[PDB]
DNA sequence: TATAATGGGAGCTGTCACGGATGC
DNA sequence: GCATCCGTGAGTCGAG
């Protein structure tokens, strides 16, 4: 029913490691990685492909999918070929395979055992724009990074090194996903810094600070305009479904006109404009009207050069320019005469 | 309705409360065999798919009542405060101390009254060496300094004049040594008193016996073989690289560690005994020790009558998953079925694809003639959907979404209002949730994330 | 990038009448 | 065969 409760149950299933269990798991993981590198040395194959194969057989055929980094599409066929190629190796070499498998299994068990930490850390990041479950999952990504990067040699407990990467992943998630209009992480940092600055400033000023005071507190490079524009780009959008009035019958979006699609008046005006332009062009001859329509783009929509209309009508560019000139001139005279195209000039 | 699944059940499968089984591979839960479209809980699916196991804590200072690799029956106490709830192969988890019994084969002399000595070509442990009517004083036949080495029972004397030993005497049970360590002894002074019956210790056996008769006494040169225990303490950051009861030689390492100076290396030939484990792991499994190269690696799943190790000699008994133990040099199969039980709309989509419509229509038609009113009712309600799909030409599995459509953007606008501020439809936020979660799903898959 | 850290947190309570699906 | 659960309905402009 409640997804969080359900997940907390599934997490409550796997029991917490002891110091020895943790050390052994980490050790098996590390030695497993070493073994994969060794198998890469021996076989002369790609360490990543080998890792994906070992992980494939450990996880089973329940999960097999093409890895973005891998060169070959990963399917039961290819993993069977590679597995059999790994079965083809001498006892001391074939040993490293077992080391690798044990490594993967240890990795899985390590993550699964440490899933609680992620929750305990993520519970404090709520209200920041991401759901609890999302924070948890991103934190889980962090946990995975921590597992693959851990060194048991340092004798530090796993939680210490894990927490760093977990917080890292949660915060990266918050910075990346939380805005309908996405903002770069460094810019989000600058914006939050501006917020904290303004909040401290207001905490000592007994009022909201001006742009100038914030600019002062931000240091050199920061003036009022920079603070103002930074606050401008930080603005988040508002819902079109935002309710208006105490009833349920009015949306905020109902008050917003469409500026894109031309109005009936605008359309009709463009129509009468085209018709009138044709009327005026019909007082010219075929050639000068056509030259004008070509140069101004009434024909294909593009505006032809003098050399194009000149090569089209078979005259010099000077000539075509001259007939364009006289065309425009006759149009000017007729326009002064009938005053027909004047009203379309606004 | 189509798949005959109650609302609660479909809720459970789609939302990942419960697994549903496809191609069960003959799993068994509580004595009852498993067939398709059965509803399995998490514990049930885990017991069936990954096998049944448990681990138990050992309070500080307490040792095991059982041995590593040893089969165990339910109810059998592994410790004074620990009883296993199941049957199977017990395994040691993180032994705190490792005892090494060191093999020593040496030569030691003794002198006894001829009347007392019982003549034998060899002496087994505990076997009486001699029977003495009166107290007898064993005396030193050499001069030098005394090295007294005391076993659990029985003793050794080594006389060294130059620091080079000139004598080795054996003192079986019943002989109380009259000398201390490092004592200076001249020739013919008593090193011991023998009283009543004297016999071989339980720790040491006499492999060979030579005897020289001189005067009224016999001098026995005994070729003896015995083991001397040495305890090693294992810290939590250390791991045991050696199996239970493994023959080791000088230079080999019993227990590794972070740094080489804290390592445990074997000083001499001896057998290894693992004591005081941090915890004990009871698994239902079949053990298969191997003397050579193994054909299957860790994680592979295998049926009875399958190749395991030694070029096809040792094979599989039960159904299970293969854990290859290099430390104990044994292939261990934890008993588990290969059963395929999925969750979510993927399972449902699979079952939907596997529905043959005409067949189900026939079934429901035969169901419509039943005397019961309720059965006819439900069969009618089902046959309505079945025939709806049949007549329409719609595939049932289309009720599951592989590809979620996306509305044209102008119908879910992002628009700058009068003041230059932005206003937008909620559908964008919904779609963003969707895409974030999907992408994170693809990345979690590609990176081989755990099942939870 | 390393001290250690390991199961969340509000509910919102004065209608109603129906229809249809589960449960004694 | 009959209690009880869940889902879904519950007026029109106008303005806000
Ligand atoms: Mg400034």
């Amino acid at each position: 029913s409640d997804p969080v409760r359900q997940y907390l149950h599934e997490i409550g299933q796997v029991p917490l490691l002891t110091l020895e269990e943790e050390v052994e798991l980490a050790r098996k993981v590390e030695e497993g990685m070493e073994a994969i590198k060794k198998l890469s040395e021996i076989t002369g194959l790609d360490p990543d492909l080998i890792r994906e194969v070992v992980r494939a057989k450990i996880l089973g055929s329940a999960r097999v999918r093409h890895i973005p980094g891998l060169k070959e599409t990963l399917d039961p066929k290819t993993v069977e070929e590679i597995d059999q190629k790994l079965k083809s190796l001498p006892k001391e070499h074939k040993r490293y395979l077992h080391i690798a498998r044990e490594g993967e299994a240890a990795r899985q068990h390590l993550i699964e055992a440490n899933l609680r930490l992620v929750v305990s850390i993520a519970k404090k990041y709520t209200g920041r724009g991401l759901s609890f479950l999302d924070l948890i999952q991103e934190g889980n990504q962090g946990l995975i990074r921590a597992v693959e990067k851990f060194e048991y040699k340092r004798r530090f407990k796993f939680s210490t090194y894990a927490t760093w990467w977990i917080r890292q992943a949660i915060n990266r998630a918050i910075a990346d996903q939380a805005r309908t209009i996405r903002i770069p992480v460094h810019m989000v940092e600058t914006i939050n810094k501006l917020s904290r600055t303004a909040r401290q400033l207001q905490q000592e000023l007994g009022r909201e600070p001006t742009y100038e005071e914030i600019a002062e507190a931000m240091g050199p490079g920061w003036d009022a305009k920079r603070v103002e524009e930074t606050l401008k780009i930080a603005q988040e959008p508002v819902s079109l479904e935002t309710p208006i009035g105490d009833e349920k019958d009015s949306f905020y979006g109902d008050f917003i006109p469409d500026e894109h699609l031309p109005s009936p008046v605008d359309a009709a005006t463009q129509s009468l404009l085209s018709e009138e332009l044709e009327k005026a062009l019909s007082k010219l001859s075929e050639r000068e009207a056509m030259v004008l329509k070509l140069r101004k783009g009434l024909i294909d929509g593009r505006e032809h050069t003098l050399e194009e209309v000149g090569a089209f009508f078979g005259v010099t560019r000077e000539r075509i320019r001259q007939i364009e000139n006289k065309a425009l001139r006759k149009l000017k005279y007729h326009e002064s005469r009938t005053r027909k195209l004047r009203d379309f000039l606004d | 309705t189509l798949l005959d699944l109650s609302a609660t059940e479909l809720e459970q499968v789609l939302y990942f409360s419960k697994y549903i089984v496809l191609d069960p591979k003959g799993a068994i839960l509580n004595g009852v065999p498993v067939e398709k479209r059965q509803l399995l809980t998490d514990e049930e699916y885990r017991e069936l798919r990954y096998g049944k196991q448990e681990t138990y804590p050992l309070p500080p200072g307490v040792d095991a009542l059982v041995k590593d690799g040893e089969e165990v029956v339910k109810g059998q106490e592994l410790a004074p405060g620990v009883v296993s709830r199941l049957d199977g192969v017990a395994l040691y988890r993180f032994p705190r101390r490792v005892r090494v019994e060191y093999v020593k084969k040496e030569r030691a002399g003794l002198r006894l009254p001829l009347a007392a000595w019982v003549e034998k070509e060899a002496y087994k442990p505990g076997e009486i060496l001699a029977e003495l009517p009166e107290p007898y004083l064993f005396r030193a036949e050499e001069e030098g300094v005394v090295e007294l080495k005391e076993l659990e029972e029985g003793a050794f004397l080594v006389l060294r004049r130059e620091d080079e030993p000139v004598a080795t005497y054996f003192l079986p049970v019943g002989m109380t040594p009259l000398v201390v360590h490092g004592e200076i002894v001249e020739k013919g002074q008593p090193l011991a008193e023998a009283k009543g019956l004297l016999r071989m210790p339980r720790q040491v056996r006499a492999a060979q016996v030579e005897a020289e008769e001189e005067g009224e006494t016999v001098y026995l040169t005994l070729f003896l073989e015995w083991t001397e225990p040495k305890d090693y303490r294992v810290q939590p950051h250390m791991n045991v690289v050696v199996p239970e009861g493994a023959r080791v030689e000088a230079g080999d390492k019993i227990v590794a560690a972070i740094d080489p100076e804290e390592e445990v290396i074997a000083e001499a030939e001896g057998v290894v005994h693992l004591h005081e484990p941090a915890s004990i792991l009871v698994v239902k499994a079949r053990v298969y020790p191997f003397e050579d190269d193994v054909e299957v690696s860790t994680g592979d799943r295998v049926a009875p009558g399958d190749v395991l190790a030694d070029g096809g000699k040792v094979k599989s008994d039960v159904y299970g998953r293969v854990e290859v133990d290099l430390v104990r040099n044994v292939v261990r199969v934890v008993e588990s079925y290969d059963i395929d039980a999925r969750m979510g709309a993927e399972a449902i989509q699979q079952l939907l694809k596997e529905l043959d419509l005409e067949a189900l229509e026939k079934e429901l038609l035969e169901e419509m003639k039943h005397p019961s009113r309720a059965r006819r009712a439900k069969a009618r309600k089902r046959l309505e959907v079945v025939r709806a799909f049949l007549d329409s030409g719609n595939r049932p599995e289309w009720m599951i979404l592989e590809a979620v459509p996306v509305l044209p953007p102008d119908l879910r606008p992002m628009v700058q209002v009068d003041g230059g501020r932005f206003a937008t439809s909620d559908l964008n936020d919904l779609y963003r949730r969707l895409i974030n979660r999907n992408n994170r799903l693809k990345k979690l898959l590609a990176q081989g994330a755990p099942e939870i």
